[PDB]
RNA sequence: GGCCGCAGGAAGAGGAACGGAGCGAGUCCCCGCGGGCGCGAUUCCCUGAGCUGUGGGACGUGCACCCAGGACUCGCUCACACAUG
């Protein structure tokens, strides 16, 4: 997979090929992660995203 | 409550001074308990196993039906259902080795 | 001082004191579709709320769900069908749709409309759809400008053919040159185009345009009608961790971080809020008259795709405009739209027609034999109703 | 460099490993890369944590998204393995003898390096919670 | 000088009142009710609570006896058992107030304790996971009484937290968030088979119940005591002034709903809540949603269920806001002034004509 | 008696005071009785089901051992087995609708 | 009995085994003092709190 | 989109007191509650390695606790209220 990103200023995806931004710091792959339907690792996930406090629900909610 | 599952207990033959008599009819000759409900197959009860009487691979039994139900409803070779595990081994009461 | 202030609190006394100036109400912070309910043109205030149903954020849980929709960033195995098939076993729910068929190895955006939700796929499958994709070319061009160009001229109504048919037309709206890399000859493009674009197709057509040839090396949708990449997106992991939370610690946050309900797909649309003894009336399949409406927005037109929503928020329906927001405001009645898709089921609101003034007395002619069985007149009617009386069948 | 990958750095990805810890922990890996003890990628260290084996499991904390090995810190916790990020990605991918960048890697014990194993099992050991 | 205040700094109910929705601005006020901080001592008794400490000796039901002949009341009630040994937060609901108590009783708890473990484990850390293992929703049975046995029930544990450990007594501070009616002696002793080693609740102190806490306005038995004396002995209210506080602050999370002054003796005898009468309502109402409905003074009427969502309120002119679930205030507090209104008026001389 | 059938109860995790914590693996994540009887797969009673705890999907039980049973017997992951009859559903547990 | 407590900066109780606080100041009992209703020093206890200016009547008075 | 089949309707959108409250009783739910408090005399005994002097015990003695809520059901009381520009 050779796409990549990087954040913008106004908080969107910046497309590039290349591995660092600009400023210097690595690029995220712009695929998500692979899944499988046999997974039974929710309880794993869950248990140090809210340690982190990067759980979906501990950040600030969203504008509708 | 409603069980989770019920067996086949046996058939409807005639019945005899509003409750019914039926040929039992289970999987391995097994014989209900005195006093276990007896449900449709749609897991409702109709009544109670009342009378247990015949010879012991061949026996009958009859049903004291519940408050809303009547001996007239039945029809002919109607199957009834009980809960499996109201049910006992023949062996139990066949003799000791 | 807060010891000044917590002094005051017990000593001086409090009173929401009375005014004479107009209450004015700021409804730009309400969610979905009550956003600038303020704003809306106003016929009558003059109606019973019956209290049946909810504001579509606060449903109960399992409403929630199957009134609901994922803006999913698809993974890159499996095909667009397994994926909601997955969803519909995690989520323990009957029937699931999606927005756009994306190929078993492209990711990105794809709206998975859980079961009453399903009743928009068709609205979402022909929403125009943008892509970021890498077209790898099979020999050297002379630099980036030559790329563009070939995109650049491949920018508007287009000829295509499926992949492994007949011929076929697809405008692709905008097209955009990202970067381009030499060594390797990939180079990034980016294609606002219109529903069943193929982007396999115009990676060739690209190659065959340049001279050196070409195919796609891969693909992300960035964008499905409303919903884009940092519009709400969740992965797979999400939701079947927010499943997994629900039933292990009953703790529904996580759903409803992952899950929306399908009232914000329809945001961009202008409203028609109707009363709410005519709300079943219309899932029914009847037509929205004009005595049902409560408000409607500004800058209606004739043949516009509305929605139909009720006072607590929920959508009824998509619908086609009959009247323009102007003859809305003057006329006294008429069938001001009809039905495009019914959203909302059957009996989520009580069954309330047939209890009006004027459909009270067309039950009673029809008892008294003034009109026959099937509503229609007679030459014993009277000159006022057969006159004035405009029925809408015709 | 060391300093500058701090930058780089995974919302989740602590304990971090010093700098001196780092250095200890990839001679330790191209040790049992010769040895073929290590066990690298997701999939395998996974399958082996799931199966029964036990070490010290190296992370990469420039792994993003982190959804592709974030179960494993939990995974280790059930059986009371040791864990630790390094700080790359790249880095773990090299000592490991691969060309390619690799986002976590367990290395098994064994009789030829048990000095440099059991100063990096300590010290992992001895790492303070965030 | 309350010009100055700005509307945040208001106390209780009316607290932001400026950011509820206006309906509309204009009511008759009437010389009925007070600021529910200025009630008269022996109202402000009858319609309060206290945020209690308990001590370490007592039953719940002992303590909530001896505040009861201390004040001279009647009735109390108190938020949910705390077991003889243990200490902490109980929300003693005096006379009107206990009106309130279901409110009270199934609000989320917090709770500091020590399990005593029967055998060494590794560390801290081994104690720390067993505790993530039994967060969520767990099966717990409910003790044996009058030899009932009660089947296996579910209580979940929000939050967990392991505070401290003590390896030579082999003694662990943990901290719990919970639902109410959770046992933490039964935590214990499956924290104890858990890690294998074994384990007791050694101690235990409720931190928090619902909206009170230890943090602030909490007050132990002698404060108790000591105000009423005051009161008794030099006619000081000063002091228990401090140690009891109006029902109003148990409802300052409830959704509100202001009403006009002629709306609330109506509402006070068993009518419903009608819109005309809605002076001003809070965002976020939801249809079943129990919210609170108050005066203009701030004095809390009634626990009501609304029938009407913020929306729906906006688009209406008349009809069922909500419907009462349990009156607070007493009868003729404020006058009966229904009936006089423009449409009532109209109906009832229109009957006569 | 000894019942007609059994089916999977939990495996065995760590001993705890001379009795034995087990995870809890049954079909369905059914849930067993108080007291109720814990086989061996040849049909022996070891003990019977003390404590039910744990979260309602991942849940464990303590096993009061039998009078000549001692805790050291049991290996890891070693299955234990109930009759069916004196298991209940989850369901049950689960807030009402 | 065996829980201890210090506020930290923000006014928060910490719980605690240990007799002394980060800081060397001796740790105060989380549980308040023992109560009878047949007490009888109601005077006393009002008398010295008023002295030392720690009555409740003379501290801040609580923002509601 | 097009065609066929089945099912629900054949809809003009009503109602400015609907049909409430507060008590009392019976029955369920809630529901780990002989223990808690005081005084007296041989300083009433006791720094127990036994919790414990910010309290533990013995013997006299007295005292006050074991509810309050919610739901269902059958009474009594007060209303039958659209909230006065």
């Amino acid at each position: 997979m050779f796409l990549q990103y990087y954040l913008n200023e106004q908080g969107d995806r910046v497309y590039t090929l290349k591995k660092f931004d600009p400023m210097g710091q690595q690029t995220c792959s712009a695929h998500p992660a692979r899944f499988s339907p046999d997974d039974k690792y929710s309880r794993h996930r869950i248990t140090i995203k809210k340690r982190f406090k990067v759980l979906m629900t501990q950040q600030p909610r969203p504008v509708l | 409550g409603p069980p989770e599952r019920v067996v086949l207990l046996g058939e409807f033959l005639h019945p005899c001074e509003d409750d019914i008599v039926c040929k039992c009819t289970t999987d391995e000759n097994k014989v209900p308990y005195f006093n276990a409900p007896v449900y449709l197959e749609n897991k409702e009860q109709i009544g109670k196993v009342d009378e247990i009487f015949g010879q012991l691979r061949d026996f009958y039994f009859s049903v004291k039906l519940s408050e809303n139900m009547k001996a007239s409803s039945f029809k002919k070779l109607q199957k009834f259902y009980i809960d499996p595990y109201k049910l006992l081994p023949l062996q139990r009461f066949l003799p000791r080795p | 001082p807060e010891e000044d202030v917590a002094e005051i609190q017990h000593a001086e006394e409090f009173l929401i004191k009375p005014e004479s100036k107009v209450a004015k109400l700021d409804t730009s912070q309400w969610p979905l579709l009550l956003k600038n309910f303020d704003k809306l043109n106003v016929r009558t205030t003059h109606y019973t709320p019956l209290a049946c149903g909810s504001n579509p954020l606060k449903r109960e849980i399992g409403d929630y769900i199957r009134t609901g929709f994922i803006n999913l960033d698809k993974p890159s195995n499996p095909s667009s069908h397994e994926v909601v098939a997955w969803i519909r076993r995690i989520l323990r729910v009957e029937k699931t749709g999606h927005s756009g068929t994306l190929d078993p190895k492209v990711t990105g955006c794809l709206i998975v409309c859980i079961e009453r939700a399903t009743r928009l796929v068709k609205s979402q499958q022909s929403a125009g759809k943008e892509y970021v994709g890498i077209v790898r070319l099979h020999n050297a061009i002379e630099g980036g400008t030559q790329l563009s160009r070939a995109l650049e001229t491949l920018t508007g109504a287009l000829f295509q053919r499926p992949p492994l048919r007949q011929l076929r037309v697809r405008t692709i709206y905008e097209s955009k040159m990202i970067e381009y890399d030499p060594e390797r000859r990939l180079g990034i493009f980016w294609v606002s185009c219109e529903a069943g674009t193929y982007i396999r197709t115009l990676c060739v057509h690209l190659g065959l345009l340049l001279g050196v040839g070409g195919q796609m090396q891969e693909l992300r949708r960035v964008r499905s009608g409303v919903m884009s990449e940092k519009d709400h997106m969740v992965t797979m992991h999400d939701v079947l961790d927010a499943q997994w939370l629900y039933d292990n610690h009953k703790d529904e946050s996580y759903l409803r971080r992952v899950v929306y309900p399908l009232e914000k797909l329809l945001t961009s649309h202008k409203r028609l809020v109707m009363k709410d003894s005519a709300v079943n009336a219309i899932c029914y399949g009847a037509k929205i008259m004009l005595p049902g409406v409560l408000r409607y927005e500004d800058g209606i037109e004739v043949n516009q795709e509305i929605v139909v929503i009720t006072t607590k928020g929920e959508a009824i329906c998509m619908a086609i405009a009959l009247m323009t927001t102007a003859v809305i405001s003057t006329c006294d009645h008429g069938i001001v739209a009809k039905i495009k898709r019914v959203i909302m089921e059957r009996d989520t609101y009580p069954r309330k027609w047939g209890l009006g003034p004027k459909a009270s007395q067309k039950k009673l002619m029809i008892k008294q034999g003034l009109l026959d069985k099937h509503g229609k007149p007679t030459d014993s009617t009277p000159a006022t109703w057969k006159q004035e009386y405009v029925d809408y069948s015709e | 460099t060391y300093q500058e990958l701090l930058v780089n750095q995974n919302p989740i990805a602590q304990p971090l490993a010093s700098r001196r810890l780092t250095r200890k922990l990839y001679k330790c890996i191209k040790k049992a890369v010769k040895q073929k003890q290590i066990r690298r990628g997701v999939k395998e260290v996974q399958k082996f944590v799931n199966k029964g084996e036990k070490g010290i499991m190296v992370l990469a904390g420039d792994t993003l998204p982190i959804e592709v090995y974030c179960h494993l810190p939990v995974m280790c916790e059930d059986r009371n393995l040791p864990y630790v990020y390094i700080p790359s990605k790249t880095d773990l991918g090299a000592a490991a003898g691969s060309k390619r960048p690799t986002c976590v890697i367990m290395v098994k014990p064994h009789e030829e390096y048990q000095e440099a194993y059991d100063e990096c099992l300590e010290e992992v050991q001895s790492l303070p919670l965030p």
